[PDB]
RNA sequence: GUUACGGCGGUCCAUAGCGGCAGGGAAACGCCCGGUCCCAUCCCGAACCCGGAAGCUAAGCCUGCCAGCGCCGAUGAUACUACCCAUCCGGGUGGAAAAGUAGGACACCGCCGAACAC
RNA sequence: UUGCCUCCUAAAAUGUAACGGAGGCGCCCAAAGGUUCCCUCAACCUGGACGGCAAUCAGGUGUUGAGUGUAAGUGCACAAGGGAGCUUGACUGCGAGACGGACAUGUCGAGCAGGGACGAAAGUCGGGACUAGUGAUCCGGCACCUCUGAGUGGAAGGGG
RNA sequence: UUUCUUGCCGGAGGUAGAGCUACUGGAUGGCCGAUGGGCCCCACAGGGUUACUGACGUCAGCCAAACUCCGAAUGCCGGU
């Protein structure tokens, strides 16, 4: 908790291919974030699950 | 009746690891330290921890730019 | 000169009461104001 | 007494007693000193002795100097206790003297007395000391 | 074309008087006012942070363009104060604004100064600038007084070319600024 | 080829800095005037752009001289020390430290552009 | 007290023990990461109603002081420090070469995909100023896969 | 012979030594001169008056293992 290990899953592919940690308290809301989904070769919008 | 100390961190090995006159390879780890007590000079790079590696082969060199001490590296005639 | 974040800033002229005219830009829009004493007929610029 | 109004580390190690001193061997203030010429860990209780024998054999005249300073704490663990379980405690002040360092120096019109009372005072001190004089 | 009343006046005027007094061995000496600086320093804003904006309005309407906010470059407990918080407004003037701001300052607001015996010239900086503080906010007829909130000492300062206590006074008296001379 | 004219670049980056005294504008480096023109102020044409020569070397720039502050700084000696000799002392061979005075120094070169006379 | 990090001890490479001397930890940061650009006061005076040991402030020098996510060596007005824009180097996914340190750990050149900044100008910059901020294997999950599928036309029942 | 010994050459150190106005913690003097208490002139303007608590600063002097403006000897890493 506190700064939990989110996941981040592209929309598109929608592949959980980073995992990363976020502060819950600063920052509520699902992170989404430009990253690269290597399925679909190409930078997507990544979003927590 | 006791001590609140004896607590240590590992020796980190850290120091020159290729003196001057040496020669090595690209990518050779020349200086491990914490900060910049040596620059990366000439075909020397910096590591993420401060790690100073050659960027080309030749032989390392130890020089004073700005009055900061610098690793270069300079390049090995061909034989 | 940045174009509206800055106020707007027109000329304006005034006259004073002993009858001194005065003119210059000023933040007031209406660009006619009445001062009282003004420097011209102030005391203590005058003498005293 | 002498003690320092703090110390950076108050568990130093033990000051090292070799070679004569470097600094200090001179007088520079008054006109005799007590010259050290062997080392010793003073202590703040030895320069006290020494300075009050000092100011009592000049009686009413006279100006005294304390070169050295005991600001380096010996420590000392708990009686009966064994080896081990920490560093002990702050117990003495000392000042780390060699041989050649001047400990105290006096001005003292009459000469005789002057050097009766460094007498005294190295009486009180735990180290041979000579007398010496300003007038090289 | 245009030119303000008090740098038209510098320019053909103000200069050649200062030459004659305080002969220098070039032009370029003459005695130049430089950037006009006016500030409200609230102070109490760590209890009401509201006067900020206040503050702002009435910076904005006195000079003619925006007030910098300026936070606090330090946090000192004894007044409540944290690194951030919004604690003054700055406005520098310069070029036709500062001259104009500088003409409306010596023909309008200091003569209408309540109970005004002028200011002494001794708060010259001593390098040639000249700061002092207006009892008030109401003398300038852009904060229309029957509609203030509060007082707030206000903080001026012109900065001058001139080189100490002598040239800035030299400099301040041509352009007519009163002095309570003592 | 030369100039107290310029920029660009120069060293185990102060022997170069700081400060004090004296000097220069043909062209450069500057100083400077108003916002029709890109651009910018957490506000401000102060920093960045436009048209410039009506005017100026005050400052920056650079030149000469001052060793006052800083900087560098020997030789010698000592401290220290590797090895060796030495019953407790101490000594030999080799290496060898800041301060100061003796002192050094108010820095040290190439490319190109302007005028000068050829 | 037990693991990790920093210092001293530690005897100028590295390493070095003690129930030796001191501390930290084991987090935190989506804007404290990336990039691009820019900066600039540590304290006396005059002062700046209130607002002195402090304001918003203005000048000079203090010549690199000063201070600066969390203790040593570093980083400065060549800024690793302080502000700003981008919109997400928040540079991620495939990574010869070398290496430093038994396993474990740690460094990066560089090549490719995709992007981020800066663009004119270059083509340049692989989490945080760096070292702690962690726990092997087993066993289990959960997403995806061009794997398997206990006769199979085939699927369900394990692996990567 | 890559090992090792010796000579020479290149190299990074921060120990021994010191040095500290070069930093971080100290030391007898007087000083333009901080609260200045204290006599007060009798200003609540403003000012000498400081016998004594003595600011910064300054003067030769001194220490440190967790100080360093410096800084060896050895040792170590390479080359010859």
């Amino acid at each position: 908790d506190v700064r939990p290990k989110i996941t981040l899953a592209c929309e598109v592919c929608k592949h959980r291919n980073y995992i990363t940690k976020k502060n819950r308290r600063n920052d509520p809301d699902r992170l989404e974030i430009k990253k690269f989904c290597p399925n679909c070769g190409t930078h997507q919008p990544h979003k927590e699950s | 009746s006791s001590s609140r100390n004896g607590r240590d961190s590992a020796a980190q090995r850290l120091g020159v690891k290729r003196f001057g006159g040496q020669v090595v390879k690209a990518g050779e780890i020349l200086v491990r330290q914490r900060g910049t007590h040596f620059h990366p000079g000439v075909n020397v790079g910096r590591g993420g921890d401060d790690t100073l590696f050659a960027l080309a082969p030749g032989a390392v060199e130890f020089g004073a730019k700005r009055g900061r001490k610098t690793v270069n590296i300079v390049p090995v005639a061909r034989p | 000169m940045k174009t509206g974040i800055h106020p707007e800033y027109v000329d304006t002229t005034v006259q004073c009461g002993c009858g001194h005219s005065f003119t210059t830009r000023s933040t007031k829009q209406s660009g006619t104001i009445v001062v009282e004493v003004c420097s011209q007929c102030h005391p203590f610029y005058t003498g005293k | 007494m002498l003690i320092p109004r703090k110390v950076k580390h108050r568990k130093q190690h033990h000051p090292e007693q070799r070679g004569i001193a470097s600094g200090g061997t001179s007088v520079s203030f008054g006109d005799y000193g007590i010259q050290a010429l062997e080392h010793a860990y003073i202590t703040n209780r030895q320069i006290e002795s020494a300075r009050i024998a000092i100011n009592r054999h000049i009686k009413r005249g006279g100006k005294v100097w304390i070169n050295i300073f005991p600001d380096r704490p010996l420590t000392k663990k708990p009686a009966e206790t064994r080896m081990g379980s920490g560093k002990g405690s702050p117990e003495w002040w000392v000042a780390n003297v060699k041989p050649g360092r001047v400990l105290f120096e006096l001005s003292y019109p009459d000469e005789k007395t002057a050097r009766d009372a460094l007498t005294r005072a190295i009486h009180k001190l735990p180290i041979k000391a000579r007398i010496v004089t300003r007038e090289e | 074309k245009a030119l303000p009343r008090l740098k038209q006046r510098y320019r053909e005027e103000i200069r050649e008087a200062l030459q004659q007094e305080f002969n220098y061995a070039n032009v370029m000496q003459i005695p130049g006012v430089v950037k006009v600086v006016v500030n409200m320093g609230v102070g109490d804003a760590a209890r009401d942070a509201k006067l900020i904006n206040g503050a702002i309005n009435d910076l904005a309407l006195i000079t003619g363009q925006k007030p910098e906010v300026r936070r606090a470059r330090k946090s000192i407990a004894q007044f409540k104060l944290r690194e951030g918080m919004p604690i003054g407004a700055r406005v520098t003037l310069r070029g036709d604004r500062m001259w104009e701001f500088l003409d409306r300052l010596i023909s309008i607001a200091l003569p209408r100064i309540r109970d005004f015996r002028g200011l002494s010239p001794k708060q010259f900086d001593g390098t040639g600038n000249y700061t002092f503080g207006l009892n008030e906010q109401s003398m300038f007829h852009e904060i229309d007084v029957d509609s203030i909130d509060r007082p707030r000492g206000m903080d001026i300062t012109v900065v001058t070319t001139a080189t100490n206590d002598a040239e800035g006074r030299a400099l301040l008296r041509a352009l007519g600024f009163p002095f309570k001379e003592n």
